[PDB]
């Protein structure tokens, strides 16, 4: 909302690298915890990712 | 990635003789049966041409009435098994089988110089008439010899408690059609038992709920940990398993039993069980029973003959006849009267029929340092066992579908064991380990076989009376006949201890895996442990308070100190379960199984003390680990909120005044899809969950059926196992005595079915017929028609699923290289899946449509009874019900207009073809509250 984190670079930077970490975790909420708890709680799974 | 332009050359081979009762591409079911214990379970065996890929249950048969148990399903892979002992083996390199009867016949005519005294027998428990009689002519023929039965899950107190009580050896056939109270005691009989299909569908046969049901069983359990029985019983009390002694000997005094001598006394929810479990004892005196399982000491099992013959339960359900079982009075204490007399010699031949007790014995019961003592140990079985290695010689195994042989089953009846498959390796069953023994290598099984039935047959035309017992699998001319008995007085005169302060450990056989005989099956060990569900560990069972006391979670390794011996066990709390009374499963711990079961769980044998073989409170927990594996399969056992979706739970008591009170009669739905118009064969499905006792024997008859791969422990963790079927614990009310549901949650077909819309390829239709059609090949593997699956009952294929516990799944090297044998064990009509495709219950559509086509050639329709699931033709309590919905006179149409009929998440519109009638727990007024 604020120019003074607007015009300053090292501010824009910081907020934006911190939308593509936070925007990959909206798609992580929106896939794996309305996937790995759902309606039946006997096919509740946890996806904890390998390196692969 | 398999690739090419063509598939290769495919060669299509006839027989050079083509037998007259083969016809390529139809089933040819043959009658045989399997020695669980001792006794024959009965058997209907389908061989495609030679080789059998399904077994199903004999429904002529007295202990399966047409079903079998978890372990009796899954004896396919055991006989496909690549880790079976391909070649016999003398002192550790392979040999021939004739050089063992240069060198067993050598030591024969040493034998005769003496009066046959270094001669001893380790079988385990037989019953069959056939190798008793070849046992009373190698007794004969050696008059010192000893034959000495070791069974670790025999009937040791159960015989034990029958000598204790009426004088000599008797056996109990119990009777659960006429029973309307069964007042258990630490028995878990509906478990793999020699009787535990029977005992399964003649319970569930008396709380069969329909429209106008008012009197169901009531099943008082007072069970040390929670087994299978525990999921019918509508009354189960956690005890510690050291005081079911005294609950016994609480209810022996309320009922007419003059010299009980009562002692230890109960607590206040084991007094106000007691007092209403023998208040409903006290009348339907007729039709009544109490059971007492081999986990409890001899006294008991007196006391459990004493209070059924007070009750007048005799010759009305607890029928008294002569032993079938030829040696029942050597169990545990037949092994160390062997090995007390294996040391310092004297024992010069030791035949080890499959008993396997280098591994089974007890620690008190120095059998391997025993053995190597033996010049000449032989050993017979379809594994190279853990004794096999610590035997001097060894032999194959002939598994039952490769053998000639009997079994006798309780009520007596006899079945004769016919070879389905000629042995693919040359396996020499016991009844020709024996011939060996006696004198006559060169006599065949069969010919030892006819020879004993020709002379008990006293009737003419031996060749009808032959003939008809190969295709009915029973006798019926050879049943126990019934034995009037005493029961003496003055037994339980001696008052018990002191209860003793102290935590308690309790010895189990697991479920899947009985006492390590088929640890080595695949089959079993993924299935899925009945309260507990893990697939590939042996665990040390606590209950939530026990645990808290100590301070350990769900996965911690604690080094479990009984008297003498540490075992290193890892943990699981469970809810069900007594206090300070740690529970440890056989089964597993076992160094030279194969490739499936070294090195899976701890050894529970290297525990047991062979005086307190079943329970003792000598125990010391001791954590020295954490986070340990424990690759379970069900992610949250506690029903959260989820009721009226999974497991409708009700009583008797507001079920006689309100038919469907778990019904929710509420307004059609409203669908933007329209519907289609089912008109011919609409096939459905109805699971009574109200009897299944979660046996798991649907889970691995759709295994041995659909193909359906295992996946090994590291794979289930990631939660990707196989099952197109599976049972579901739920854990309602208090996290110390819980009430535990199942739901048999398969692929409900749904009409409306959300997994389809959301398959890019259509690998995922519907039939006119309306059951869901995943079909395999079309499956590209975008695991989207899985996530719109509202039950989750769909189940991918991630890595190579094939062969799994013989070639661990996570290589490419053997990725499209298959094991030659277990290609036998696969059902022909079944696509054996692929790398990357997703499965799904298909309601036996390979089962539909082989009887939906032969239907048709004949220009018929299809009847109630032709087509049966492999799912419903295993389940002993005939929980599961399958038929078309369109037949107005069938028996699914009828289950599914039941007050009780409920589908799970019909919150979704998906409009499912399974219903599940619901659970009614038949709660006594005197204990609801
Ligand atoms: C080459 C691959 C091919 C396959 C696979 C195949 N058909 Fe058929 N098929 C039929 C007829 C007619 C029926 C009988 C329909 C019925 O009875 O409901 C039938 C039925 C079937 C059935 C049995 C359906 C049931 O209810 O059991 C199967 C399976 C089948 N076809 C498979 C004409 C054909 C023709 C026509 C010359 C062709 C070519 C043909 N079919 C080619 C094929
Ligand atoms: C990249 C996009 C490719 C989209 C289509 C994927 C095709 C995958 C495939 O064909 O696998 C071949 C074989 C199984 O795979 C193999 O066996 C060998 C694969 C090695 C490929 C190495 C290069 C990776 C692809 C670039
Ligand atoms: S129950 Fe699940 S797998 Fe079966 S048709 Fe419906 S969505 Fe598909
Ligand atoms: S009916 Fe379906 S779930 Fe049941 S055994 Fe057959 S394939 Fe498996
Ligand atoms: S449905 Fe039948 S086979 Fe499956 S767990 Fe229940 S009782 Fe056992
Ligand atoms: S949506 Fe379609 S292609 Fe394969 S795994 Fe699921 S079916």
């Amino acid at each position: 909302w604020f120019k003074r984190f607007r015009v300053s670079l090292p501010w824009l930077f910081f907020i934006s690298i911190c939308i593509n970490i936070g925007m990959w975790f909206e798609r992580w909420v929106i896939i794996v915890l309305s996937l790995h708890r759902d309606f039946l709680p006997s096919s509740w799974g946890y996806y904890t990712p390998s390196v692969w | 990635c398999q690739f090419a332009l063509k598939q290769p050359q495919e060669k299509i081979v006839p027989y050079v003789r083509q037998p007259e009762e083969i016809i390529h591409g139809r089933p040819l079911f043959f009658a045989t049966a399997v020695t669980f214990a001792g006794f024959g379970v009965g058997l209907l065996v389908e061989s495609h041409e030679g080789r059998p890929t399904k077994i199903e249950g004999n429904p002529d048969h007295p202990a399966s009435l047409g079903s079998t148990d978890l372990i009796t399903q899954a004896m396919i892979l055991t006989m496909y098994d690549p880790d079976r002992s391909q070649a016999p083996t003398n002192a550790g390199q392979e040999t021939t089988w004739d050089a063992f009867v240069a060198a067993a016949t050598a030591a024969m005519q040493a034998q005769t110089a003496k009066q046959g005294a270094g001669l001893r027998v380790l079988s385990g428990s037989l019953t069959s008439p056939t190798l008793i009689a070849q046992k009373q002519q190698l007794l004969t023929q050696f008059p010192q010899a000893k034959w000495y039965e070791y069974e670790p899950v025999g009937r040791d107190n159960a015989n034990a408690g029958a000598r204790l009580a009426f004088g000599a050896d008797v056996h109990t056939i119990y009777r659960l059609d006429t029973a309307k109270v069964i007042v258990g005691f630490d028995a878990d009989f509906t478990a793999p038992s020699p009787t535990g299909v029977r005992m399964a569908r003649q319970l569930a046969d008396g709380r069969r709920i329909r429209k106008g049901t008012k009197e169901v069983n009531r099943l008082y359990l007072a069970e040390s940990t929670p087994s299978i029985t525990g999921l019918l019983a509508d009354h189960r009390l956690p005890v510690r398993s050291s005081q079911i002694e005294h609950l016994v000997r609480a209810l022996a005094t309320l009922v007419g039993v003059p010299n009980v001598a009562a002692g230890a006394p109960l607590s206040d929810t084991e007094k106000k069980w007691v007092e209403a479990a023998a208040k409903d004892l006290q009348a339907n005196r007729g039709a009544c029973v109490v059971l007492v399982g081999e986990s409890q000491p001899p006294v008991v099992h007196a006391l459990g003959h004493a209070i059924n013959a007070q009750l007048g339960n005799v010759g009305s359900t607890v029928v008294y006849t002569e032993p079938v079982e030829d040696d029942p009075s050597g169990g545990i204490a037949a092994l160390s009267a062997l090995t007390q007399e294996m040391n310092a010699g004297t024992v010069e031949v030791l035949l080890m029929i499959e008993s396997n007790p280098v591994y089974n014995a007890p620690a008190d019961i120095p059998f391997a340092e025993a053995l190597a003592k033996v010049p000449l140990s032989m050993h017979v079985g379809l594994y190279r066992d853990e004794t096999a290695q610590q035997s001097v010689w060894h032999i194959n195994g002939a598994h039952f579908l490769e053998a000639w042989g009997d079994v006798r089953a309780f009520d007596g009846t006899t079945t004769i064991v016919q070879p389905l498959i000629a042995p693919l390796y040359n396996g020499k069953s016991a009844i020709e380990v024996l011939n060996v023994l006696l004198g006559k290598p060169q006599e065949t099984g069969y010919q030892t076989l006819t020879a004993y039935w020709q002379t008990q047959d006293a009737s003419g035309n031996f060749r009808v009376f032959w003939n008809t017992a190969l295709h009915d699998g029973v006798i019926t001319a050879t049943q126990a006949r019934s034995r009037q008995v005493t029961l003496q007085q003055g037994f339980a005169d001696a008052a018990p201890p002191a209860p003793t302060q102290g935590l308690e450990i309790v010895f189990r056989p697991d479920p899947s895996l009985w006492d390590g005989a088929f640890a080595n099956n695949a089959w079993l060990q993924e299935t899925p442990k009945p309260y507990t569900k893990l697939t590939w560990d042996n665990v040390a069972l606590m209950s939530v308070r026990t645990a808290n006391a100590l301070g350990l979670k769900n996965g911690d390794v604690v080094r479990l100190t009984y008297q003498g011996r540490s075992v290193d066990a890892p943990v699981w709390v469970q809810p069900g379960h007594a206090d300070d009374s740690v529970t440890v499963h056989f089964g597993f711990g076992r160094t030279a199984a194969g490739r499936v079961g070294n090195n899976v769980g701890f050894n529970a044998y290297r525990l047991r003390t062979s005086a307190t073989p079943w329970f003792g409170v000598g125990l010391e927990v001791a954590k020295v680990g954490e986070n340990y594996k424990l690759a379970s399969t069900q992610g949250h056992f506690l029903m959260e909120g989820r009721k009226k979706d999974l497991v409708r739970y009700g009583t008797l008591a507001e079920y006689v005044e309100d038919e469907k009170f778990l019904q929710v009669e509420k307004e059609e739905p409203i669908s933007l899809i329209g519907e289609y118009e089912y008109n011919g064969y609409k096939w459905g499905m109805s699971i009574d969950l109200n009897v299944c006792n979660s046996c798991n024997a649907c889970v691995v008859a759709c295994q041995s059926e659909n193909n359906i791969p295992v996946v090994g422990k590291d794979e289930v963790w990631l939660g990707r196992e196989m099952h197109w079927i599976r049972i579901d614990q739920y854990y309602v009310g208090d996290e110390h005595t819980p009430n535990v549901y199942n739901m048999v949650m398969l692929c409900q077909q749904c009409e409306h079915a959300p997994c389809e819309i959301v398959c890019p390829v259509a690998a995922t239709v519907h039939d006119a017929e309306g059951l869901n059609n995943m079909v395999y090949n079309r499956c590209v593997g975008t695991k989207y028609c899985s996530n719109n699956c509202p039950y989750k009952v769909r189940r991918f294929n991630f890595l190579q699923y094939q062969d799994v516990p013989y070639r661990s799944p996570i290589d490419a090297s053997t990725e499209n290289d298959s094991i030659p044998v277990l290609k036998m064990m696969r059902n022909p009509d079944v696509t054996v899946r692929a790398r990357g495709v997703m499965e799904k219950c298909t309601f036996c559509v390979q089962r539909i449509n082989e009887a939906r086509i032969q239907a048709r050639t004949e220009n018929r329709r299809i009847a109630d009874g032709e087509i049966m699931t492999a799912c419903q033709q295993v389940c002993p309590t005939q929980a599961i019900v399958f038929g078309d919905l369109n037949d107005p006179q069938a028996r699914v149409v009828d289950l599914k207009e039941q007050p009780l009929k409920y589908t799970s998440l019909d919150k979704l519109n998906t409009k499912p073809r399974v219903s599940y009638l619901a659970k009614i727990k038949n709660l006594n007024p005197d204990l609801a509250e």
